[PDB]
């Protein structure tokens, strides 16, 4: 419900 | 709770302008890249615009480049899509997306047509088939029911079709025992909220 | 741009059987940190896409054990060890290693069932509609499988083209069948200078094409 991923590689 | 709520959709005249807003919450918005993605009915996912953390750098496919602008407000935590010189192919459901999350989408319809209520025509009938032709209304959507919500089994309401006139059309059919084509009434309840029209067309044989 | 291509694009699955979907990228998706940003989405009917698997093999929140992912470099596979009714929808693979973010065509997973021939009905234009100056002729193809079907319109034995539109329902939840409508539209004048109106249907469940017709004024 609250998980946030660094999805786009551009965000290191 | 990650959240992405879009707004600003609706009807736009050809060559007109529309501005999409996306309200983001539940995470540190300023740290992640964001994108607008659209989808035509029965089509695949099409990237419309991307923008990095600070934004910064943006990307647009040639499909919308020069007409569309994507921007970002890291105070409000909002994502924007400025749509200029809109054409017919811009018609789609637009999603605010973070890659790992998608909003519910907002619909954009590029058309110069005006609000119009449908004309309902009968589709006259060991099973029989009968229905209603809900023709020439604008815009989407339309609600169809049979016998005030009592007849549900065997009902097929087809997706709408955009005619050359710019007006939508659909049919709603239902198969019933042919032995009941005299001991049973069959009425389609049609509702078109935009024009506020309610039609109860009786479907008799002959 | 990184091209993502999946196979198959249409996947009917018999309930209880597993499913596989291929996905290939035109270039390696291995980023400078050793991670591979290849993902999978599921878009259930009438809904937004939801992340199913991220970085090749990692299940996102809520995703059941039957879903698994694997692959490396440019080749990747999504497996469903046993397809349930809830798994119906379109699956997209996607890469986020390169800019722009790109998607595959999408593979629509449906419920596979025995071949069912369509029931065909033809409907003449109402006298109401004819009065207003327009004629619509509707042909209904009811409860068939698979979706593949051809409908041809014939006005006085002459093959029609360019003056009809089709519309298909999504796969029914109970009987797993589709239904289709073909609407032939003509001006009132054109409709009256002809007599025989026929709808011809070709389908895998039909040995030979079936034809439902009527004569104007009966």
């Amino acid at each position: 419900h609250h998980q946030k991923l660094v999805f786009f590689a551009e965000d290191v | 709770e990650v959240q992405l709520v879009e707004s600003g959709g609706g009807l736009v005249q050809p060559g007109g302008s529309l501005r999409l807003s996306c309200a983001a919450s539940g995470f540190t918005f300023s740290s992640y890249g964001m994108s607008w993605v659209r989808q035509a009915p029965g089509k695949g996912l099409e990237l419309v615009a991307s923008i990095n953390s600070n934004g910064g750098s943006t990307y647009y496919p040639d499909s919308v480049k020069g007409r569309f602008t994507i921007s970002r407000d890291n105070a409000k935590n909002s994502l924007y899509l400025q749509m200029n010189s809109l054409r017919a192919e811009d018609t789609a459901v637009y999603y605010c997306a973070s890659g790992d999350y998608w909003g519910q989408g907002t619909t954009v319809t590029v058309s110069s047509a005006s609000t119009k209520g449908p004309s309902v025509f009968p589709l006259a009938p060991g099973t029989a088939a009968l229905g209603c032709l809900v023709k020439d209304y604008f815009p989407e959507p339309v609600t169809v029911s049979w016998n005030s919500g009592a007849l549900t089994s065997g009902v097929h309401t087809f997706p709408a079709v955009l005619q050359s006139s710019g007006l939508y059309s659909l049919s709603s059919v239902v198969t019933v025992p042919s032995s009941s084509l005299g001991t049973q009434t069959y009425i389609c309840n049609v509702n078109h909220k935009p024009s506020n029209t309610k039609v109860d067309k009786k479907v008799e044989p002959k | 741009d990184i091209v993502m291509t999946q196979s198959p694009l249409s996947l009917p699955v018999t309930p209880g059987e597993p499913a596989s979907i291929s996905c290939r990228s035109s270039q390696s998706l291995v980023y400078s940190n050793g991670d591979t940003y290849l993902h999978w989405y599921l878009q259930k009917p009438g809904q937004s896409p939801q992340l199913l698997i991220y970085k090749v093999s990692n299940r996102f929140s809520g995703v059941p054990d039957r879903f698994s992912g694997s692959g490396s470099g440019t080749d990747f596979t999504l497996k469903i060890s046993r397809v349930e009714a809830e798994d119906v929808g379109v699956y997209y693979c996607s890469q986020s290693t390169h800019v722009p973010w790109t998607f595959g065509q999408g593979t629509k997973v449906e419920i596979k069932r025995t071949v069912a021939a369509p029931s065909v009905f033809i409907f003449p234009p109402s006298d109401e509609q004819l009065k207003s100056g327009t004629a619509s002729v509707v042909c209904l193809l009811n409860n068939f499988y698979p979706r593949e079907a051809k409908v041809q319109w014939k006005v006085d034995n002459a093959l029609q083209s360019g003056n009809s539109q089709e519309s298909v329902t999504e796969q029914d939840s109970k009987d797993s069948t589709y239904s289709l409508s073909s609407t032939l539209t003509l001006s009132k004048a054109d409709y009256e200078k002809h007599k025989v109106y026929a709808c011809e249907v070709t389908h895998q469940g039909l040995s030979s094409p079936v034809t439902k017709s009527f004569n104007r004024g009966e």
